């Protein structure tokens, strides 16, 4: 059910991602901007992780053809966007962001 | 491993171009000892840079040194700076913290060279310009004999 | 980054294998100065092409001042090939 | 003059001339024409 | 003399460093991440 | 029409040109099951090795 | 990881018999050229004459003139081959059909040509005539001196792609093919290969195999710089610049196909023309080819540069 | 003759243009691709964290046992007079190349 | 010292470089800025990280034996 | 351990070319030959202290000494070889 | 690129102008930077002249001098010009005219 997080799911869902993700990531960068130790920043890597599995689970629920495709032929290509846009078009024709 | 062997071979080409009798088997092995550390900055990830070793050390100075031997005679002849780490890697290479930050966009050792060989640092590249100049200068003044 | 050259070796060590083999398929049944003065002048030029790829390839970041670094580069080693010239080292 | 030394050596030397035609234009146009595309 | 090192003509990296800081190869990792907002 | 018989050996040429890069696409592929990925930076690179260590794991 | 070599194999045996039947392909249009008809009694229509041609060389008992060192005659041959053959591991065919994808892969080519005056030269040392000596001698001096000018040239088309990956270069023609802008350019690089090779009229020039390896080496040198050719001006893989509706044909089909439209040149230019002399061959790489080159670096930088086209 | 130059030179323009034009649309690719990694990349770094922070521990814990014998000892004191956390040190000069 | 990376970002020891540069630009005396000099001569060699492992190990193998 | 390996080649090309210019005396081209090692070997002291301490003043360094390297074999064998014109012999 | 004009010793004399332009400082000219330019330059000829009679090319010499002083004249003729609008040479003129300005 819940999508493994692998290199073609977070690459496919990165403009999701990018679009719901603002605060999260924002939050988490600036953290690690101020110090670069792993143990002062594993509360904010807690709420990005969890912020951003809960959108992958929601669109896997939502269009789970038109991702499944998409993330397994971006894992053919190794996440090239030139040659993966037909698909790329259809899954991001059900999911408008 | 692949670094001793890689050095070991270069060592004794260069013994041997330090104690060759005929001259041409000096710059033959004078060729590996730089074939050898091309390898050796490849190991580094310095591709550029061997890549430039095969280009200019054993493409034109060996050549060059060759045509001389060739046509003319062919006659005859530790603990203070950096402490070593002793092998204790089992759970120092599960020990590796990677930043994926510099990794997003990562420049090439040839436009990391090029981003400042030319702007904050071309004097010095104005100067190797004015000493090839001298060089072409000086090969006609020494060595011309025309008709 | 630098895994690509791997297959390379492989490569040159079949290549030198097929070579050997080749070789054994029938085992089984004065002085001239200009000689120097061309090698002189690749010698030179060869170093200038070396330096032109960093240029090359970084041209986007660097703008308007490596440009004219490189220009100037070159109008002193073309003032160099012109003195080649008019000496009469590039005529055989 | 100019007109007639510049058609001797143009004549004799059609090749370095073509080159330093043509390396001028390569150095006129970001010494000339950049500036002004710069006020635009 | 005492302290030579604390002349304004023996400390210029400290002034030009800041003015070459934004420059493309010698960014904070991070700080190009966060320049899109 | 009659210059056809020049053309035999020039593409015999052309299919050996064709099949070197054609064994190179099926027998890489058969090994991996994906084809080279052209310009391999170092996020891709370590982005694959973490790809390996998932998989390993679950 | 133990097909890395089947890949080796599957790139090098095609690649000789690409060479004899290159062989077999210039006899036969320099035939066709002269109002005659090439080998045809031995094949159907002459295919089978490199294999009779490979079998007679082999069967002949020769014998090794060993009146030298030994060493250097025989590995001469073989240090050549070897830097002829290492060169493909980096042309890439199609989109993702390249062995080695380095990221530095026209200097490494710019490199393995420039080793390969070595092989040449000792050729002509260990081989104990003079006059042999003199004339590896002077073709080594013929192919650096135009070894510079395919090193500008290559600036030159680096200049309008921003990396050194061959694999890109061919991506940074998806608008338009480098031929078509840089014809000029395109007919240089195309004359110093000609010359770079010791073909057509910059061609002035022992047994068994060591000859059969300077031979292959020498035409492999050839397809190569005829693959180059088209992938840096021609487009490599990439389809005909309009009408995208013949789209089924592989990419690897296009490359193959400009390849032997340069090779065809090659035999076309060899056929056509007589030799330069060797006065002349020097004249004509030093004074009209390097000021050339190193004009269009400056007029294609200045004009990249300028207007802000740069990659 | 004329006509030669007139086409090789319009021919030097547009496809120059053409280049340009050309470069423009990779280096929006390029950017694309870019820009699709650094909304990953909290992620990938917050999974970097949690595993090198349990490794740590590991190390920690390992480092304790073996000499707690010693009188003089720490377990795990940072070396940098600063206080500055830095990644621990490898005896490769270049790791991640290879 | 420089700054340049090898990899087109800030030098791995360039902070502790101007940490310790800084401390100098305001100290006439170098034996107050000496906790820094030791920092950025630590950052360019670890010999104090690696003096550290090496007695962690050897202290390991004296308790094998 | 690898900077020591790598410095240890090194100081070993070098010691080699020291002792190059030192025995071969007699003939001029080892000479040559042997400073072109002590060059060689410094170029790489210089590249991998750039890599070992991350900083790019080696790698430029090792770029502008190839110049000077060349320029050095490019006068030196002009020199022998009008050397050997005059005396006649090496 | 970044650039900073800024030098180690600081002008002594009043500063108008800080980082003047080419067009400006060349227009800064006084009687006394032309006097010396021609001066340089006439020196030059004439040592060319002198110097190019015993080969026998007293023209190409002559040319080859007057390039040299008229290089050599304009760029210490904008060096002092450049000074004077900076601060560094006395600006007794300069400060007038821009005064009034
Ligand atoms: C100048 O005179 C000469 C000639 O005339 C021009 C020659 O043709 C030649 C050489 C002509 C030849 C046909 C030799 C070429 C022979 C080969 C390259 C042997 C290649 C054989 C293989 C690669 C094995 C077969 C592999 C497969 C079937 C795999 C299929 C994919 C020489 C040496 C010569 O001296
Ligand atoms: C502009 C940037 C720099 C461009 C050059 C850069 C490279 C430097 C090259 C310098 C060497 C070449 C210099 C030009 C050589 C040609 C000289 C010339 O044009 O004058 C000719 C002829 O042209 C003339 O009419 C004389 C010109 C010289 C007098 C001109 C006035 C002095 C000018 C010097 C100051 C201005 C600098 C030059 C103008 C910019 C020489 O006169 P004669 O042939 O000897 O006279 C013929 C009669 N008889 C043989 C019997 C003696
Ligand atoms: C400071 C002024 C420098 C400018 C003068 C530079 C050139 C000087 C000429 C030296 C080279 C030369 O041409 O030699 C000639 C010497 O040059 C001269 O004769 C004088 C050249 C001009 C120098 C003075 C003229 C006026 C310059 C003064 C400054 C204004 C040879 O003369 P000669 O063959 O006649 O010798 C035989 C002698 O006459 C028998 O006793
Ligand atoms: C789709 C595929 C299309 C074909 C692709 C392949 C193209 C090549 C096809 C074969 C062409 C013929 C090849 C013959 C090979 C031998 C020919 C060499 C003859 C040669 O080098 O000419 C020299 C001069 O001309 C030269 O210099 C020749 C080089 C000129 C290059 C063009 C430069 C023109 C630049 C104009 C730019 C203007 C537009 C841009 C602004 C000598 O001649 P000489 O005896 O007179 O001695 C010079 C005294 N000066």
């Amino acid at each position: 059910g819940n999508p493994i997080p692998t290199s073609a799911v977070l690459t496919a869902s990165a403009k999701h991602i990018g679009m719901r993700c603002m605060p999260e990531n924002v939050a988490f960068l600036k953290c690690k901007k101020n110090d670069p130790n792993p143990e002062k920043c594993l509360d904010k890597g807690r709420d990005v992780t969890r912020c951003v599995l809960g959108l992958l689970k929601d669109l896997h629920q939502k269009c789970q053809k038109e991702m499944d495709d998409y993330v397994g032929c971006m894992y053919y290509y190794t996440n090239e966007f030139d040659l993966c846009r037909k698909e790329q078009e259809a899954f991001e024709k059900v999911c408008p962001l | 491993m692949i670094l001793s062997v890689l050095s070991s071979l270069a060592l004794v080409s260069g013994l041997m171009v330090v104690r060759a009798k005929n001259p041409v088997h000096s710059v033959l092995f004078f060729i590996l000892v730089f074939c050898d550390t091309s390898g050796l900055l490849l190991l580094l990830g310095l591709d550029f840079f061997a890549m430039i070793f095969l280009v200019v050390y054993i493409g034109a100075i060996a050549v060059l040194f060759l045509f001389v031997v060739m046509m003319f005679h062919i006659q005859i002849a530790l603990d203070n700076e950096s402490i070593p780490l002793l092998p204790t890697q089992r759970n120092t290479t599960s020990l590796r913290y990677t930043v994926y930050a510099g990794k997003v966009r990562s420049w090439t050792n040839l436009e990391t060279l090029g981003n400042l060989l030319y702007t904050y640092y071309f004097v010095w590249f104005l100067v190797s310009s004015l000493i090839l100049l001298v060089a072409m200068i000086g090969a006609i003044v020494l060595t011309m004999h025309r008709t | 980054m630098m895994l690509e050259f791997a297959p390379i070796f492989i490569y040159l060590v079949i290549s030198l294998l097929v070579s050997l083999i080749l070789l054994g398929v029938p085992f089984l049944f004065r002085f001239d100065i200009r000689f120097y003065l061309v090698s002189i002048l690749f010698l030179i030029f060869d170093l200038e092409v070396t330096f032109f790829f960093p240029w090359a390839v970084s041209l986007n970041k660097i703008d308007l001042f490596g440009f004219w670094s490189m220009m100037a580069f070159l109008f002193i080693l073309t003032i160099g090939f012109l003195y080649e010239w008019k000496r009469g080292a590039l005529d055989w | 003059p100019v007109m007639e030394k510049l058609r001797m050596f143009v004549a004799q030397e059609p090749v370095v001339a073509a080159s330093c035609l043509i390396g001028g234009v390569g150095l006129f146009l970001p010494a000339v024409v950049r500036p002004i595309l710069d006020s635009l | 003399p005492y302290g030579f090192w604390t002349f304004e003509r023996h400390n210029a990296q400290l002034r030009w460093d800041p003015q070459i800081s934004q420059v493309a190869g010698r960014r904070d990792p991070y700080d190009d991440l966060l320049e899109d907002n | 029409l009659v210059w056809l018989e020049a053309m035999l050996p020039l593409g015999i040429i052309g299919g050996m040109l064709c099949i070197m890069g054609n064994s190179q696409y099926y027998i890489h592929k058969a090994y991996h099951g994906r084809p080279k990925h052209i310009g391999h930076d170092e996020w891709d690179v370590a982005m694959e090795r973490r790809d390996k260590k998932v998989v390993e794991k679950a | 990881y133990i097909a890395v070599p089947a890949e080796i194999l599957g790139i090098i045996l095609p690649l000789l018999l690409g060479v004899a039947f290159l062989v077999l392909a210039e006899r036969k249009v320099m035939a066709f050229v002269q109002r005659r008809k090439g080998p045809d009694v031995v094949g159907s229509f002459g295919l089978l004459q490199p294999l009779a041609d490979g079998l007679k060389l082999i069967l002949k008992e020769p014998i090794s003139p060993s009146s030298a060192n030994f060493f250097l005659f025989r590995m001469a041959p073989v240090a050549t081959f070897m830097l002829s053959l290492v060169a493909w591991a980096v042309v890439p065919f199609d989109y993702g059909m390249v062995l080695s994808d380095l990221n530095i892969g026209l200097l490494y080519l710019f490199a393995i040509s420039s080793l390969g005056v070595y092989g040449i030269i000792i050729a002509g040392r260990s081989s104990n005539s003079k006059y042999a000596f003199l004339g590896a001698l002077r073709s080594a001096a013929q192919m650096v001196s135009y070894e510079v000018s395919i090193g500008l040239i290559l600036i030159t088309v680096l200049i309008c792609v921003g990396s050194c990956n061959l694999s890109e270069i061919v991506m940074a023609q998806k608008q338009i093919w480098f031929g078509i802008p840089l014809f000029p350019v395109l007919v240089m690089f195309f004359i110093s290969c000609l010359a770079e090779t010791n073909r057509a009229p910059f061609d002035l020039p022992y047994s068994s195999m060591g000859f059969a390896l300077f031979f292959l080496g020498e035409y492999a040198n050839m397809i190569l710089m005829s693959g180059l050719c088209t992938l840096f001006f021609l487009g490599g893989w990439l389809p005909i610049l309009d009408l995208p509706i013949f789209k089924k044909i592989p990419g690897s089909i296009w490359f193959s196909i400009k390849v032997l439209f340069f090779l065809f040149l090659y035999i076309w230019v060899r056929a056509a023309f007589p030799r330069y002399r060797y006065d002349q061959l020097m004249g004509l790489g030093w004074k009209v080819f390097l000021p050339l080159s190193l004009a269009w670096v400056v007029s294609v930088s200045g004009l990249l540069v300028t207007f802000q086209w740069l990659p | 003759a004329m006509a030669m130059f007139l086409a090789v030179s319009g021919a030097f323009a547009w496809g120059m243009y053409q280049v340009g034009q050309g470069n423009k649309i990779r280096r929006a690719l390029k950017e694309e691709k870019y820009a699709a990694r650094r909304t990953i990349l909290p992620i990938l770094q917050a999974e970097e964290d949690e595993r090198f922070v349990s490794e740590w521990k590991k190390y920690l814990e390992y480092e304790a046992d073996v000499m707690k014998d010693v009188p003089g000892w720490k377990v795990g004191e940072n070396v940098y007079n600063s206080g500055r956390w830095m990644p621990p040190a490898t005896g490769e000069l270049r790791p991640d190349v290879w | 010292a420089s700054g340049w990376g090898i990899t087109g970002n800030k030098g791995r020891c360039y902070d502790f470089w101007m940490d310790f540069s800084e401390c100098m630009s305001h100290c006439r005396e170098p034996k107050d800025c000496t906790l820094l000099r030791e920092d950025y001569l630590e950052c360019l060699h670890h010999s104090k990280e690696f003096q550290r492992r090496n007695r962690i190990y050897k202290e390991e193998q004296r308790k094998l034996r | 351990m690898d900077l020591i390996k790598y410095f240890t080649f090194s100081m070993i090309i070098f010691i080699l070319g020291i002792w190059g210019i030192l025995l071969n005396r007699r003939n001029i081209l080892i000479m040559l030959m042997s400073i072109e090692l002590m060059l060689l070997a410094v170029n790489l002291n210089f590249l991998v202290f750039s890599v070992s301490l991350d900083d790019m003043m080696g790698q430029v360094f090792a770029l502008l000494v190839l110049t000077v390297a060349a320029a050095e074999s490019a006068i030196g064998l002009a020199i022998f070889v009008i050397t050997f014109r005059v005396r006649g012999t090496i | 690129m970044n650039t900073d004009i800024t030098a180690l010793e600081k002008a002594q004399y009043p500063v108008v102008d800080r980082n003047p332009a080419f067009t400006k400082v060349v227009g800064n000219f006084s009687t006394l930077d032309y006097l010396r330019f021609s001066t340089i330059t006439g020196i030059s000829v004439t040592v060319g002249y002198l110097s190019g009679i015993k080969p026998g090319i007293k023209g190409p010499s002559m040319v080859t001098g007057g390039l040299i002083g008229l290089m050599g004249g304009f760029m210490y003729a904008y060096q002092n010009s450049a000074g004077r609008l900076m601060g560094f040479f006395p600006n007794d003129g300069e400060v007038a005219s821009y005064q009034k300005r």
